[PDB]
Formats: structure tokens, sequence, C-alpha cells
């Protein structure tokens, strides 16, 4: 009965080591504005919280704002946009990815074969190695 | 034992 | 310029002052010396008492010494007598591993990027005939896979896989005297930090250095390059792209940059003067590599029992040459130093050795 | 043998020397090893033999040295090393044990496994975590434990020898001369 | 596959180029070693997010990421009873040998369907780009080879059903 | 290996390497006569029909060579004497095989020659010459007198069906 | 085998070890052995006390209170003449062998007392055909649950005859192959021509056990044959009784033959699998 | 009214089968087994894959060695296998035809060799766990039956559970002693010689010193060792001296008759009628990799285990297996083990000087029925143990953990 226990008890550290809105996507949809709907999403992202209320939600906002997109302004959404909102884009679209249901797929797909056209391997790539829980 | 000793 | 001296991988590579004699780990339990002869590569001798695998070498100018630096938390520093080399058992205290190692401009003392969360700093002493090591401890928090020195020998940058890349300031008083006035710091004693990444900015495998002692870049693992310019206050610019994450730091001049990894092939940056912004450079190596193949009646057959008889050894990378040189283990310079650098060579994780230029390009 | 090859005990006893030195390997946690073993097949490796022959062997490189920590395997009623360790120092008196456990060696070819240290001091530790705090992780902190492992651990006995008789050789009344052997009522002259 | 799984292949594809670098880290944790790092879950510092690429409730992939080696999970598409038993009867004729393979576990992820397992001992001895072809040429033939299965059972039963009848 | 040499005393002499153990023959060489008919050969030839099956032999003592020698040369014998016809054909053919020019120990062509030593001085070598000579008469003289039979005058089964049992898996040849 | 037999051959063997030294003078051979067969019935072969000379062959049957019901007068004259006794071991039929008196035949014996499970079940099945035949008011029907849990229940009205089949599968595994297995017996028919109708009913009982007390739940299945006196004469009857009766474990047995096809079929694509796996290793 | 379970023996040789509660195996057949292979070349790719219901063409038993158009094909080999879907059909077509037994109401015992790999028992569980859905299995190594079954030697009654056992097999013999019930599993030795390769070595020998007989029919003339043909030799030499000194008396005749053109042939007996059986204590002439003897095996085998069960572990050696059958085998297993030990003590007591005398150690070997079989009585009483319902592997317990429920070994703990 001794080394059933755990000895990883240690000092040395392991690693010891702002939200989104809805009013104004909420506005951008109805005027129709796609574009300035996912502005409006990406922006004031949860870089800096810890609480799983702002993560649902700007999951979920996301996900709402790129399912109403149609198969034919996606690239100009895309072009219109920096390499780093292009990554930060990545980063949530990965995130509401996990939501299954709804049909939140096909859409998904499309956004990560664009970004992949444009954002390219590095945004895999910084989504992977990207300690910073986003 | 406790403290000294085995037992 | 392609060529393989072993089908097995090789962890690192050394060379002489003069570029005839290459150094190559075979992956095992040794290390080979490869010396030239006319315009052919041959075996020359053998060097052969560690039982652990070898991670690091190094070469020594002037002193012709060479040190092995790998597992077995041990190192010994070869030393040529004649026309034989022979060992010299070194101390470094260390309980997990050492993969990286490097000299200093003038052959005084070595460092150790030791994996046991500590750096080590060792220098020659007549008295006990024996190599003394002193411990940096106080911020490292991780493994260290890159260690780079500066001219003076003072300064220090010992990447690690904790986000930071740290300049240190070694200064053993018995070997080593007062530094000239440097725009970075104070010089001050050993075991000290000097400074840390400005932020969170992926891990580190690689670190270079300037003449004049005032940029310093590195990669990281998140497709990223820094570059820290201490001229100005601590300004530091960054640059990233699609590319494959880098595993290795270079620059010709001032404003240059090289560097090498999991693209297969050579990526090129430079650094601007005053914009505080870099670029980029695709494929400074060459336009592009070609393909072949045979019949190979015999193969056509010996396939089809294994793999299906309509496959073949060709792929979508031979085109870009992508086919055979897997990935990039580090970089060298070839001519002077880190001023013009008029060729430069790589080390491949395929188990063989290239070389390039800089002006055959002739842009 | 089990894997199905048959040896014989008379020169393959020392071929598979190398392939011990080579292969084998001591864990730091039994399950978790064991469980990498049954659920990967990633550390199997072999050795090429004199005429040849290929070998497999993934699984009986691992458990070879448990017998150090675990002699039931091998029909012997032990306690294991760091037990026995443990309760050496435990039955000597008390300003002694610290001073023991702060010095400590591991001397001898044979304990140039790689991974016997940490084992070990895990040992230890978890030992003075249960007979003596009965859990108390909090007050285990502290304690401190450096394993003396030299480089050269492969013969350090020489080297003591050499040093001793540096200074021990100007001096006759060391050894045992032969004059005494021609006498009787003779032996144990020093101790 | 154009409409129907091209998009989900490319991207998972692409996932697995970026995920599939490796390098050899020496040991932190334990004395001198190079064992696999996942397996292990030792240090946090090395590990890196899981990521997931599906479509559907049902199936699914999960993908890992550490500096030693790359682990890959995936959960096939199963609706019938039948489909669950012949997946799980060719995984396990699958897993009796693996040692061949030299890259496939021994025991599948709790709660999911079979993973694989990569490492820089089988990144330079073997291709790159050839295993990540396999891994998806095998996504791809799974429904095929279930179909035929199906249908091969079927005709079993058939062929019995008739062979039993003609003597009344 | 288990069923070794016998009757070697430590006053017998050596040449080099093996043992002059005397043998008794009508014919001329050098070594003398025992009165007593066991010798080397009757041993050899009394264990021959059970050294062939095992696939080991340490070499005890010196005697081990001599034995190792004379059950390889039967080997040959029996193989080549395996076609007789007649008795008198069969001594023939035996007087022949034993006046030839095989490999002796210390020169190539010879198996196991790393165990028996290699002559320097010219007398030994003809004193190794006459020896061997002598002891391979002497087996050609014991093997047809008892591998043939009063009947059917021809080699007996049991006593060729070793031809393809190689000494230690290889014969002179 | 695919028939699977009705002749259990562990008493056909036993009996010829016996036998074939049999003319060997006083040699009793005492003989203790209890045995197993389909259905869920025990065999036992013991000599009745230490008089070796007589041996001793018993059942167990399941349903064994029905057959004393009805009455197999039949069953004790036709193939077993005088060497029937009355029950010992649970008031089953028991059978036993008069070594004193000399067997003449070896192997007509043998066989005979091979089908012991099938002679015996016959009685219910021939009589209700022979009371079709005969002309007699149909016999009332009568539902007949072997060992299993699942039921049988047969209906002799005039001009033809019926029998229903109830099934039921244990283990979660095998339902769905079982299901599938007999989704296909009801159609197949391309291959016979002078064969009886088969139709599959799982969720729907049919009218005719509403009201006997057969086996009656949710994942029970029901199978039919429709008998006419084409295939159920005096000629084609111990044909149609032996393949009837031997259906159960048909089943059983063809279902785990398939599972072995399959397995083998997984084994041989394995092969490829590896195959295509091997281009990814240098030359 | 409980139902009998089920006994079966597997191995390489003649598979023992019965049920449980009875005193005597009923089919004892061999493991030949037929399939419809031929000549196809394309057999790295699809083994078989047999068209429509042509996979299960094929007979099994006694009756698959008459069939001239098929292949007869073991699937065993000294305990190892290499395809096991062989065995599989083996098992479903004797558990039908000859036994009979439904799976799903019936306990399975198997028995393995104890050098038998984890991964084979695992597979062949969960194999026997998935298609039979068997409510409950057990595997155990035979030595213990073979204990058991000793003791119906003489006084049934008197309790003895120690003594060791050297059981002999088609391709393996091996040792294991048993101390008050409880084996030692570190003092076991796997021997890869046994009673098959004997018999290469007799048809070996015969081919060249004998002629008259033809290919096909070469192992029913080389099953003389079954017969009265092979007495032990406590020399070797010596009888080969009186072989080739009177060579008329000692040899013997063989009438065997064709099983082609019923064609009588005739050949005779010579030096094979000792050899053979001698290899068992001079393994080196058949397998040069294991040179060395068994009966200082059994002594090491039996010095290797605490002081306190040396001794009544010498006075039990159960003659049980079919390769024990040679006359006179017992007679020099004891002579030789009672010289060594013998040797040994007058050793012991040379360095320690001492007017006493130690008792002498008492090495007795016994003879007696059962030696053919002496694993199904073991079975037999295995399962009528009430106990034994409790102990076996429950479905539950694979459905979930898996089949390493079946994967516990003797020689095996952590
Ligand atoms: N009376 C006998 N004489 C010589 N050999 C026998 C005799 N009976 C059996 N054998 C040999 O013993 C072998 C069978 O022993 P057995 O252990 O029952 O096979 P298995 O290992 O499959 O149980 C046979 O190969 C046979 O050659
Ligand atoms: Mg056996």
């Amino acid at each position: 009965r001794f080394r059933k226990v755990d000895v990883g008890e240690y000092d040395e550290n392991k690693f010891v080591d702002a939200g989104p809105d809805e009013g104004e996507v909420d506005s951008c949809l109805r005027q129709g504005n796609m574009t300035a709907a996912l502005q409006a999403a990406l922006k004031n992202p949860p870089i800096n919280t810890k609480s799983q209320a702002v993560k649902d939600r700007a999951g979920s906002i996301v996900l709402k704002v790129l399912i109403s997109f149609k198969a034919n302004d996606i690239e100009k959404a895309v072009q219109s946009l920096d390499k780093n909102g292009v990554d930060l884009l990545m980063k949530y679209i990965y995130k509401g990815f996990e939501s299954p249901s709804d049909n939140s797929s096909a859409v998904l797909l499309q956004w990560h074969e664009k970004a992949l056209a444009a954002g390219g391997v590095g945004s895999i790539v910084r989504v992977l190695t990207a300690r910073k829980t986003v | 034992w406790x403290a000294x000793c085995p037992a | 310029a392609y060529h393989s001296f072993l089908v097995e991988p090789i962890s690192c590579h050394a060379w002489n002052k003069d570029r005839t004699q290459i150094a190559i780990c075979p992956n095992n339990h040794e290390v080979h010396i490869y010396e030239k002869s006319g315009n052919k590569w041959v075996q020359v001798h053998e060097l052969k008492e560690h039982n652990g695998q070898v991670t690091g070498i190094d070469w020594a100018p002037d002193s012709n010494r060479i040190v092995t630096c790998g597992t077995d938390r041990n190192a010994y520093v070869w030393t040529l007598k004649g026309r034989t080399w022979k060992p010299t058992l070194v101390i470094l205290r260390i309980n997990r591993a050492a993969r990286c190692v490097r000299w200093a401009p003038n052959e005084k003392k070595f460092a150790v990027g030791s994996g046991s969360r500590v750096i080590s700093i060792c220098y020659f002493e007549q008295e006990n005939d024996w190599w003394v090591c002193k411990h940096i401890k106080k911020p490292i928090r991780s493994t260290v896979l890159s260690l780079d020195w500066h001219p003076n020998s003072v300064l220090l940058a010992a990447g690690s896989c904790d986000f930071k890349c740290r300049i240190f300031s070694a200064y053993i008083k018995e070997v080593e005297e007062r530094p000239a006035p440097t725009p970075w710091g104070s010089k001050m004693p050993f075991g000290e930090l000097m400074f840390e990444s400005s932020s969170s900015c992926g891990w580190v495998h690689g670190v270079c250095f300037s003449a004049n002692g005032s940029r310093v870049a590195w990669v990281s693992h998140d497709s990223t390059v820094c570059l820290a310019d201490a001229d100005k206050k601590m300004a530091v610019a960054t640059l990233a792209s699609e590319t494959l994450p880098l595993l290795a730091v270079t620059f010709i001049t001032e404003s240059s940059l090289v560097a090498a990894g999991h693209d297969c092939f050579p990526v090129l940056f430079t650094y601007d003067s005053a914009a505080g912004k870099l670029s980029f450079g695709g494929r400074l190596d060459v336009p592009k590599q070609s393909s072949q193949r045979g019949l190979t009646a015999r193969e056509r057959f010996q396939n089809l029992d294994k793999k299906a008889s309509s496959e073949g050894s060709a792929a979508a990378g031979a085109g870009l040459d992508s086919l055979h040189k897997n990935s990039v283990s580090q970089i060298s310079v070839l001519s002077g130093g880190k001023a013009k650098c008029s060729q430069f060579c790589t080390t491949g994780m395929d188990g063989g050795m290239s070389i390039w230029d800089v002006r055959s390009l002739e842009s | 043998l089990l894997r199905g090859y048959a040896f014989n005990h008379s020169a393959d006893f020392e071929t598979v020397r190398m392939i011990k030195e080579k292969l084998c390997y001591v864990g730091y946690n039994i399950e978790q090893e064991q469980k990498l073993a049954l659920e990967t097949t990633v550390l199997v490796e072999s050795y090429t033999l004199p005429d040849g022959r290929i070998i497999k062997v993934g699984g009986e490189r691992f458990e070879a040295p448990e017998a150090l920590f675990q002699p039931h395997l091998i029909n012997v009623e032990g306690v294991g090393v760091a037990e026995l360790l443990f309760n050496t120092i435990q039955a000597a008196d008390i300003d002694t044990r610290s001073e023991f456990y702060k010095h400590i060696v591991l001397s001898g070819g044979s304990t140039m496994y790689p991974g016997l240290p940490s084992r070990l001091e895990r040992e230890l530790k978890q030992l003075y975590l249960e007979r003596v705090l009965k859990g108390d992780v909090e007050k285990l902190s502290k304690f401190k434990i450096r394993i003396e492992d030299p480089p050269r651990r492969k013969h350090m006995v020489f080297l003591g020898g050499a040093v001793l008789a540096d200074i021990m050789k100007d001096k006759d009344n060391f050894w045992m001369t032969r004059q005494e052997y021609q006498e009787k009522g003779v032996r144990v002259l020093e101790k | 596959m154009t409409a129907t799984l091209r998009p989900y292949l490319s991207a998972v594809r692409a996932t697995l180029q970026a995920a599939l670098c490796l390098e050899n880290f020496s040991s932190q944790v334990v004395e001198r070693h190079n064992k696999p790092e996942v397996e292990v879950r030792s240090s946090k510092e090395l590990l890196l997010q899981p990521v997931t690429i599906s479509r559907n409730e049902k199936e699914k992939v999960l993908i890992e990421g550490s500096i030693n080696s790359v682990r890959v999970s995936i959960a096939v598409k199963q609706a019938d009873e039948i489909e669950k038993i012949l997946c799980h009867k060719f995984m396990r004729f699958m897993m009796m040998r693996a040692e061949n393979f030299f890259i496939l576990r021994r025991k599948p992820v709790e709660g999911y369907d079979i993973s694989f397992l990569i490492t820089n001992f089988h990144t330079e001895q073997m291709y790159k780009h050839k295993l990540v072809d396999f891994v998806i040429h095998f996504m791809e033939e799974i429904d095929k080879e279930i179909s035929e299965m199906k249908l091969s059972v079927n005709a079993r039963a058939r062929i019995v059903a008739e062979e039993f009848l003609k003597n009344f | 290996p288990a069923y070794h040499s016998s009757l070697m005393d430590p006053d017998t002499k050596l040449i080099g390497n093996m043992a002059l153990l005397p043998i008794r023959s009508q014919f001329k060489g050098p070594a003398p006569r025992e009165t007593k008919d066991t010798d080397i050969v009757d041993e050899a030839i009394y264990y021959f029909k059970a050294n062939v099956f095992f696939k080991n032999y340490e070499i005890k003592n010196e005697a081990d060579r001599t034995l190792i020698y004379i059950t390889l040369y039967i080997s040959e014998c029996l193989k080549k004497l395996q076609k007789c016809n007649s008795k008198s054909q069969g001594e023939k053919e035996m007087y022949t095989l034993g006046i030839t020019n095989f490999p002796i120990p210390g020169e190539p062509g010879f198996p196991l020659n790393a165990i028996y030593a290699k002559p320097a001085n010219k007398q030994e070598d003809e004193v190794m010459r006459a020896y061997l000579q002598q002891l391979r008469q002497e087996t050609g003289l014991r093997l047809c007198e008892k591998v043939f039979d009063p009947q059917n005058d021809k080699p007996s089964k049991w006593w060729t069906c070793f031809v393809k049992r190689q000494f230690m898996n290889k014969s002179l040849s | 085998m695919i028939l699977l037999e009705v002749n259990n051959r562990i008493i056909e063997e036993t009996l010829a070890l016996k036998f074939e030294n049999a003319a060997a003078g006083n040699k009793p051979e005492a003989v203790e052995v209890t045995f197993a067969d389909f259905d869920g019935v025990l065999y036992h072969i013991s000599n009745p006390n230490g008089d070796k000379t007589k041996v001793m062959v018993s059942i167990s049957l399941k349903f064994y209170k029905e057959l004393q019901a009805h009455g197999a007068d039949e069953l004790l004259k036709r193939v077993y003449g005088s060497y029937l006794v009355n029950p010992e071991s649970g008031y089953n039929v028991s059978l036993l062998y008069d070594l004193e008196n000399l067997p003449a035949s070896k192997d007509s014996i043998v066989h005979q007392a091979g089908m012991l499970k099938r002679n015996c079940f016959a009685s219910v099945f021939e009589k209700y055909f022979q009371f079709q035949e005969e002309g007699k008011e149909g016999e009332n029907r009568a539902v007949i649950h072997y060992r299993d849990d699942e039921t049988m229940y047969v209906e002799s009205k005039k001009d033809r005859v019926t029998v229903v089949f109830s099934t039921v599968f244990k283990d979660d595994d095998d339902v769905v192959i079982g299901k599938v297995f007999m989704q296909e017996f009801k159609e197949g028919r391309r291959a016979s021509h002078t064969a009886p109708q088969v139709l599959f009913s799982h969720r729907e009982p049919p009218l005719e056990l509403k009201d006997t007390d057969a086996a009656v739940g949710d994942n029970i299945g029901y199978i039919t044959f429709v008998l006419f006196p084409r295939h159920t004469n005096a000629s084609a009857r111990d044909n149609t009784i032996n393949l009837i009766h031997t259906f159960r474990d048909y089943l059983h047995y063809h279902i785990k033959c398939s599972k072995a096809y399959i397995h083998t079929r997984m084994r041989a694509k394995t092969s490829d699998f590896l195959k295509v796996l091997n281009r990814a290793r240098p030359d | 009214g409980r139902l009998p379970a089920c006994v079966v023996d597997c191995g390489t040789g003649y598979t023992k089968l019965g049920y449980a509660g009875n005193t005597e195996p009923q089919f004892i057949i061999p493991s030949c087994i037929a399939i419809k292979e031929s000549a196809k070349v394309g057999d790295q790719a699809q083994r078989r894959v047999m068209k429509g219901v042509d996979d299960l063409d094929f007979f099994i038993g006694d009756e698959a060695i008459e069939k001239p158009t098929y292949a007869t094909k073991w699937p065993i080999r000294h305990g190892i296998v290499e395809d096991w879907d062989l065995m599989e059909r083996f098992m479903e077509q004797v558990i039908f035809k000859y036994l009979r037994a439904e799976p799903e109401d019936h306990y399975f015992l198997l028995t393995e060799p104890p050098l038998n790999t984890p991964e084979n028992r695992e597979y062949t569980a969960e194999i026997m766990f998935e298609s039979f859905n068997v409510p409950g299995l057990y595997i155990a190594v035979q030595a213990v039956l073979a204990l058991a079954a000793s003791w119906t030697s003489r006084q049934v009654g008197e309790r003895t559970l120690t003594g060791t056992v050297i059981d002999s097999g088609d391709g393996v013999t091996h040792v294991i002693p048993v101390a008050e019930g409880y084996v030692i599993g570190s003092c076991i030795k796997h021997i890869p010689i046994a009673g098959r390769d004997i018999t290469y070595f007799i048809q070996q020998l015969l081919r060249d010193r004998e002629v008259g007989i033809p290919p096909e029919q070469s192992l029913e003339t080389a099953k003389a060792v079954k017969e009265r043909y092979s007495y032990v030799c406590p020399d070797l030499v010596k009888e080969f001296n009186k072989y080739d000194t009177d060579g008329s008396k000692w040899i013997k005749q063989y009438t065997g008759i064709n099983a082609i053109s019923k064609k009588e042939f005739s050949i005779d007996v010579g030096y094979e009628r000792f050899l053979g059986p001698e290899i068992f204590f001079h393994p080196e002439f058949a397998n040069p990799d294991f040179t060395q003897p068994i009966s200082e095996v059994v002594d090491e085998v039996i010095q290797n285990c605490p002081i306190d069960v040396r001794r009544p572990l010498y006075k039990n050696i159960v003659l049980s297996g079919g390769s024990t059958m040679f006359r006179d085998f017992g007679r020099r297993l004891q002579r030789d083990l009672k010289r060594t030990v013998d040797a040994r003590l007058k050793l012991s007591e040379e360095l320690s000087g001492g007017r006493l005398k130690p008792k002498p150690i008492d090495v007795q070997v016994i003879t007696h029925h059962m030696q053919r079989y002496a694993v199904w009585f073991g079975g037999s009483m295995l399962a009528s143990t009430p106990e034994f319902y409790q102990v076996c592997h429950t479905k539950k317990d694979y459905e979930e953990i898996g089949p390493s429920i079946c994967r516990h070994n003797p020689v095996f703990g952590v």
C-alpha cells in the first residue's frame, strides 16, 4: 500500500502559468449588413477572462452569425479582414465547431476551407499552439 | 513503537 | 549541393576552421568525423566511449577541441594529442538530460542547455585537472533548447519552451574581465535574470546575435519570427505567415535574416531600419527541384507483392524539393562571421547534408 | 523463452548481456508503463545477433529490472531495495537518519540502469509519507534527497584503492607483511 | 465525395499535416528517456489542446498534439446494431495483427472508435505524407468495407435458407 | 561429449599435440606393439556407433583428438566401402585409401584445424605422417573384418546406414 | 455438417465399442455415463444394479407430461419392441438391452436407438397427421413448449395441417443477426418446387395463437409452415419431421458459421489494408 | 437436474473429449482438420475466401484422414498456433456434431500449455464469449488435473497434495511441482523435445536403414514406437554391441499392410527399439539447442524451492502422459535421481565431518493406469466442484473490462 499514492505533489512550476456584445450584432443582422455583424462578433474577444458565461456567449453569437450567411459572399467577408482578424476568426470557428446538432457543420466547413485558402497552415499551427484559453 | 524503536 | 552521409538521421553537426572536417552523429552511441578528399568526403576517425545518445557537438576554431554534450548527464571535452583523440571528463551535476552545447568566441568557457531546468557554465582549471561547473536556475522554469553567445562572451541567450527568450549575464571573475559598456544593461554578476520576453509568442528553438550586439532574433513553434532591437527603446518587431514552424535562426548582415525548419527548404526574412517591421523572402535557395523515375521491370513486380504494382516513389514534394529533404535540423555559417556569410549550410533530419550560396542567386 | 526462443546456458548467457545493456530499462510507475505497453507498441526494439538473427523484445525489456524492487518475481522473500533502505535507516538512532538521507550513493555497475534513481527516490518519499506522516503531504515538501551518482559509476572502487595507496604506501605499518605469515597464532591482523 | 465528404477530409488532412510535426525531446521528468509524452500525460508544458473535426452527432474525430507524438482518434458513422457489431469485430481483427503496422495502437480510446499514433521514431524510418494518406484512405474505405460485409452476411443467410428449403 | 576417450595414462608421449598412443599392427611404423587387443582403434570402433549421434565433443584429454581423427577417417572409409563387392576388393580399396595424401593437421583442407597444433620442425612432420598412415592402415584392416559378413558378401546395411551422418556435420572431403 | 444430424454419434460410438468386444466371454465392462444434447435434455446410461449384463438408456424430456397424457402406445411396439421398460430415472422413457439374449442385428438396432429423441417426439406429429388422414374428427389443437422458453403450436384440420414456430434470442448480439437470417427465410423459393409456403411475423402474432397461451411478447418472431399431403404422406414424413425438429439447432449453427465467414473475410481484408499501408516505408 | 458442464483438453496431439462427471473420455480424436483448399496462387491476400457454402465443406477427426482430395493441416504446433480460424472451425464442429452441447447453457473448461502467451488465451476467450456466448469459462494448467487423477493409484482417502508431475505431449513435455496445493511459479521449465520429433528421427533413420515402404504410408510405419517396439536401456553401447554381435534374436520384423494396393510389405526392426525413447535423457540427438538431460533438470527444479518442500517432493513423481508409456522409464529416472542426490549429500557431509549418518533421501516412482490421459478426470472433478461455478469468469466481466479476465497466469504478478 505504498506507491499507490501519487508522489507528484511537487513544487517545480508545472507551468503554473472585454467580452462581446449582442445588441450591435442584432442591429447588424436586422439591417442586413452581414459584414458589420461578423466584425462586431469578432470584436472584444474574451482574451483575458475566466468565466464560462462569456465563453459560451461568444461561441453562440459567432455560430449564429456564421450560420445566417450564404455561400456566395463568404469569400468577400473573409477578404475584408486582416491576418490577425483571420486568425481570431479561425479560432472562433474551431471553438464553436464542437457545438453539435442544429446542422452547424457545412457552413463551418466552408469557412475553414476559405480560411485555409487565405490564412494557410500557419493558422492551424497558431490555434494548435496557443495555451491561451480563447 | 510509534517513535523510537519499530513496534 | 546536396549530399548524403547516412540513411539514418543525424542529431548535430560541427565543422572546423578551414571547413575541411565534418562531425556527424550517427544517431547511435558514438560520433564520427568526416574529412575532405579532393571533391569527396571519407571517414577518418571513430570516437566512442559514451554509452548514451549524443545530442550536442561544437568545435573550437583555434583550440581544435570538440565537446560531446548529450545523455548520461555527462560531457567530455575532446582534445588532439599528436594524431589521436582523447577524452577529458567533466562534471555538470545534472539529473535528467542535456541536449545543446556551445563554446565561446574567445575559447575560455562553454555552456550546456541541460534538460534539468538548469543552465551550466564551465571553465578550465589547472589545479584539480578538472572542469568546474556553475549553475543558473533562478528564472528558468522548463527545458532550454537553444543557446547563443555574444562577442564579449558575457551575454548569453537561452531559448526555452516557456514562451520566453531571455538574455543572461554570466561573469566568472576567475577567467573573465570587466566587459566594455553595453547598451543592454550593466553586465551584472553570474546567476541573474536580465530581461524576459515582452509577451507570449510560442516556444523557442533557436537564437542569433549580431556583431554590433544590438539585435537579437529567434523563432517559435507558432510560425512566428521575432527581432529584439535593443538599440532603440527595446523596440520589438514581429512577423508571421502560413509557413510551418521554423526550427533554426541565423542572419547574414545587420538587416538580413535566414531560417529553416519543417518547410523543407530555406526561408529568408529581413528587418527594416526605422519602420520596426520585417518582411518575407521566398525560396532564396533556388527556384525549384525536379523529379525522375525508371521502368525497373524487377521493381514493377516486387512492389505489387507488398504495395500496389502501379505505386511508385513519386510524391508531390518532388517538384519543390519537398520529397526527400525531410525537415531541417539547424543552420551554420561558412565564411567569416555573421557579417557577409557568402555561403550557408544546413543540417537535415534525413541523415544527409547540403550547401547553398547567397550570391550565386544574383537576385 | 516464453516469446518462443530456445536458449542454452553455455554462451548465450553472455549473448544476452549486450541486449540487456542496450534495451533493458527500468520504469518510474509500474501501472503507467504497463498500460502504455498494453495500449501501444512503440517501445518495441531489437538487436542484431552475431549470426544475423533478429528478435523482437518490447515488453520483457521493462519487467526484468522490476525484480530489484519486487524480489517476489524470482522466488525470494525480499522486501525491496528501497523498503530495505528505509527499514535500515529507521532501525538506527535518530540523529543519524537525516544525515544518512541527505547523503546517499548509488555504487556498482548494476545500478547503471536508466531510471533507477527516480524509482528509488519516489519509493523513499512514498515510504516517508505513508509510514511517518500518514499521508500528510503538506509537511512532506521540505524533505530533501540528493542521490550521489558519479559519472564514473562503472569503476569507483579502483579510484578509492589508488587514492588510498597514494598516501598509504610510505609507511610499512599497514599491510600483512610476508614475515608474519611464517608464525602461528596469526591472521586477523587488523580490522 | 465532392458534396458529401470532401471538405471534411480536406480539413482533417490539413489539421493532421500541421500537427504531424514532431521532434525528439529528452525526458524532462523521469531520469533519461525519450518515451512518448501524450500517453504519459506528465507535463502540461508540452501538451497541445485537443481538436475535433466532425459533422454529425455519432461520427467524430480527435486530434492531439505533443513534441514526441501526435494521437488521433476516430469515431465511425454506425447506425444499426449490425453496423456496430461488424465495426467492433473488424477493428478487433485489425488489433490482433497491429504489430506489422508500426503505427496503430493496441486498444481504442474509451468511448471512441479506433485511434492511431505517431512518433519521431516513425517519421524518418517511414515517409510522412504516406501515413496521412493511409489514414484518410481508411476513413473513406470503412463504409465500403462495412457495406460489403453486410451484403456478404445477407447472401450467406439467403444461401443457407435456399439450401434448407429445397429438402421440403 | 558424454562418451569421451579413455585409456590414456600420463606416461603417454605426444607429437606436438596428438598422443602417440601405441597401436598393435602387423604393419611397420613409429609405434610399438601392445600385447593386449585393446587400443585406440578398438575403442574408436566400439564407440563410433554412438559418437555420431551426439552433436558436441569436449576434448577432456589429448586422446580425444585421436578419437576425433579416427572416427572422421572411418566415416570416409564407410562411405567409400558402401559400394564394395568382394572382401578382397574391400581390402584393396581400404589399402589404397590408407596410402594416400590427406590434409595433415596444421595445414589447409583439415576441419577443426584450430584445435590441432601446427608442427614447426621438419622431423615431426614425417613422424606425424607415418603415425597417421599407420593409424589409417590399421583402421582399414579393422573395418574389413567386421563390416563384411560370412553371408551375402556385401557391406551390411547396418554399418553403411551412417554414411550420411557425417561427424560434426562435415567430413574430410 | 450442413443439415444437423439426428443420430447422436455418442451412443453409436459407445455401443460399437461395447459390441465389437461382446463375443469375448464374461465381459461386463461396467458403464455409467451422463450426456446432453440439443433441446436441453439430459441422457443417462447406467446399469440398473450390480448385474452388469444389462445396459439401460434413459431420457429426461422436459415436456414429458404431454407425451404421457397423449399416449404413445404406437411407439411401444413399432420401433421399440420388448426391450422397453417402465421409467426409472425421472418418470421418462428408458430402454435397456438384454445381452444374455443373442443380439442378431448390429447396425439396425444402434441406428434405431440413436434417434431416441426424435423417435419420441414424432409420437404427437405423426398421430396428428394420422388423425387428419384417417378422417377422424379433427383432434383438438395442442401446444408443445419444450425446454426453451419459446413455444410450438400445431393445428390439424381437414384438407391440410399447420405448424407455427416461436423464436426467442437471448444475447443482444445475436438478436439482429437472427432477425436478418429469418427475414429471407420467408422469401427464398426460387430453388424449390414441391415445398411449403413460408412467412415471417413478429409484430402481429397470428390469430391462431390469441386464445392459446403460447409464446407471447415483444421481441419474439413467428414462423409458420403450411402442410399438404404432397409432402406429408407416408413417404416424405420422416424427412419433414427431421427437418422441423432440427430447425432450431440448424439456425443456430448456421448463424455461427456466418459469423466465422465474416471473421474470415475481415481477416482477408486486413491484408489489403496492410498492403496499402506499406507504401509509406522506404525502398 | 442441473446440466453437467463440458470438459475439453485441447492440444497439439490427440484431442481428448467428453463430458464431466464421467469415468471415461468418450471421444479421443486427432487434431486433423480438412479444408477445400487446392492450388490457388493468390494465397497471401485471400487465404481461402470460399465462395458460397464451400467454407464449411470440410470434415474432421479420424474420418478426415481418409479424404484424399483436401488438405490434412494440423492447426496446433507444440502449443503455439499460427492461424486460429481452423481452431474455431474444429471447435464448432466438435461442439455441434460430437458433443451436441449448446454453449449458451453450458460451462466450458479449456487447457493450454503453461508457455502459452497471454495474447492467445485472451483472444480465444474473446472468440468464445463473442461467438459461442458461453456463460462461464475457466482455463488452468494441466499439471493439477494430473495430480488429482494420480490419487486413484492407491489410497484415495489418504489426502496427498504434494508431489510433482512431468507430463508428456505431442510437442511439449513440461515439469511442474506441487507443494500442498500451491505450485511454484519460477520453478517451471519448458522442454521443446516431445513425442513427435522422436518419430521424426525414427522415420529419418528408417528411410536409409531400410527400404520396402511407400512415401505416403510412412507415419503408420513409424508408429512401431507406440507398439511394444521400444524399451529403454540403462546402457547404450552395451546393447549396441549386443545387437552387432548376435543381431539374430534381438531383431524384430514388421508386417504392415499397404493402404493403396493392398500389398503386404515388411521390414526388420533395428537400433530404433531403444534410441528413440532414450532421446528423452539425451535430447541433444534431435534438438541441438537444448543439450540438457531430464533427470538433472528434475533435481535442479526441485532444488530451487524452499527447504521444507524439497523432501516430500522427491517422494511423489507421477507417471502420467503418452510419451511416458515407455517401459523402464521410471527405473532409469529413479536410479539417476537417487545417484545424484546421494552424491550431493555425500559431498555436503564431506566438508563438515561427523560420526552421524543422515537418513537416506527416498525417491520413488509410481506406475499406474491413467497414463495416456490424466487431464480429463481432473477436468471432470473441476466441473463437479460447486466452487467452479463461482470462480468461473462471468459474461459481464468480459462485457466491458474485456477478455483480460482470462489473462491470469501462474508465473506472473506485479
Ligand atoms: N503407448 C504409447 N507408446 C508410445 N508413444 C505413445 C503412446 N501413447 C501415446 N504415445 C505418444 O504420446 C503422444 C500423445 O501424447 P498426448 O499428451 O495425449 O498428446 P497431447 O499433447 O495433444 O495431449 C502421441 O504423439 C504418441 O506418439
Ligand atoms: Mg499434451
